[PDB]
């Protein structure tokens, strides 16, 4: 099957930026690709149709051309709603083939997350385990360290994230992290932390709770 | 109006089978060719194979031929794709789409999608935990946890409260179960003056619940 090399895998541009995102066929495919758009949960959906047309209700912000076995989609007009990964598509022999994606992010001024800890409810423990979440809300950029403090104790490879997709609006990300425990193992201990540290943070926060008061 | 519709998809254990359907209406699958397209979680397009519904002529990927056959029925306007063997790389959404044209092969339409899950372990419902508000802005939550297969869908107050809601993507657990946090951002004062339920749906397993997350 036919390659198409799709470059870079994934970048970050300012609304109004002009964002260029290029695809390269490994064999002859004529004018026949065409781009998609695919936000999270969903199916793709057409931008562009054999190199260079627009296709009817999308955006004319969205172009495309080629050059031999280089095709290229361009956003003149980078948009907070144009969040997603961009796939391009050979059509021109059997089997069609899909760039691997570029996963497109806005980029805006650094905001603070705000942070809460939930403790693990009654009924949960009952089932033998025991679970502490912390939410940091309303955040950018992406990266933030989350770390969990048991007993004062940092803990490691027992906690998973999970982040939202950019919000369509004001462009932030928010973050939950799972703390999991025994029961048993959870019993056994009083304070739980939370500790963020992050860009627009001046320096680290901690959130915390006691196991028996709450 | 265009619509495809796909379904069949579900949890099935490796070396068996599912069948799955497209349905087309708002065109004739006879003036076009007809593919499916599949997407394993986090990971990219695969084209599975297509069809050309007049003829009946099919072509499959090099990595479910043999195992996967498609199919169609033009006077009841769907497709099919029979998938045997299944193994755990067959994974995905699977996505059916057309070209919808003469000489327009770009893939306009698409279907929603349908979720197989190919895999030994059993369905397994979640249980819910509300996440109290502890006491500018408050939150509170909703805990589904270690439930299987995916998915789980969550609402607040039955779709009533959308503003600073986010449900969160699941996370797959080291025990093979899923787990996923709905919360909101409320103003602290606003916790006596309204009541919050999280509206919890797992299909695969029947598992309705309605939690009120109290302070």
């Amino acid at each position: 099957d036919i390659q198409m090399t799709q470059s870079p895998s994934s970048l970050s541009a300012s609304v109004g930026d002009r964002v260029t995102i290029t695809c390269r066929a490994s064999q002859d495919v004529n004018t026949a690709v065409a781009w998609y758009q695919q936000k999270p949960g969903k199916a793709p959906k057409l931008l562009i149709y054999s190199a260079s047309f627009l296709y009817s209700g999308v955006p004319s912000r969205f172009s495309g051309s080629r050059s031999g076995t280089d095709f290229t989609l361009t956003i003149s007009s980078l948009q907070p709603e144009d969040f997603a990964t961009y796939y391009c598509q050979q059509h021109y022999t059997t089997p069609p083939t899909f760039g691997q994606g570029t996963k497109v992010e806005i980029k805006r001024t650094v905001a603070a997350p705000s942070v809460f800890i939930f403790p693990p409810c009654d009924e949960q423990l009952k089932s033998g385990t025991a679970s502490v979440v912390c939410l940091l809300n309303n955040f950018y950029p992406r990266e933030a360290k989350v770390q969990w403090k048991v007993d004062n104790a940092l803990q490691s490879g027992n906690s998973q994230e999970s982040v939202t997709e950019q919000d369509s609006k004001d462009s932030t990300y928010s973050l939950s992290s799972t703390l999991t425990l025994s029961k048993a193992d959870y019993e056994k201990h009083k304070v739980y932390a939370c500790e963020v540290t992050h860009q627009g943070l001046s320096s680290p926060v901690t959130k915390s709770f006691n196991r028996g008061e709450s | 109006e265009v619509q495809l519709v796909e379904s069949g998809g579900g949890l099935v254990q490796p070396g068996g089978s599912l069948r799955l359907s497209c349905a087309a209406s708002g065109f004739n699958i006879k003036d076009t060719y007809i593919h499916w397209v599949r997407q394993a979680p986090g990971k990219g397009l695969e084209w599975v194979a297509r069809i050309y519904p007049t003829n009946g002529y099919t072509r499959y990927a090099d990595s479910v031929k043999g195992r996967f056959t498609i199919s169609a029925d033009t006077s009841k306007n769907t497709a099919y794709l029979q998938m045997n063997s299944l193994r755990a790389e067959d994974t995905a959404v699977y996505y059916c789409s057309r070209w919808g044209g003469d000489g327009f092969y770009a893939m306009d339409y698409w279907g929603q999608g349908t979720l197989v899950t190919v895999s030994s372990a059993s369905t397994k419902g979640p249980s819910v935990c509300p996440l109290a508000p502890s006491s500018g802005t408050a939150a509170l939550g909703c805990l589904v946890k270690d439930y299987f297969p995916e998915p789980v869908t969550v609402s607040w107050n039955s779709g009533a409260l959308t503003s600073g809601v986010h449900t969160f993507p699941a996370v797959l657990q080291s025990s093979g179960l899923y787990s996923l946090s709905s919360v909101v951002t409320v103003p602290s004062s606003s916790l006596g003056t309204q009541t919050y339920i999280c509206n919890v749906n797992h299909k695969p397993s029947n598992t309705k619940v309605d939690k009120k997350v109290e302070p």
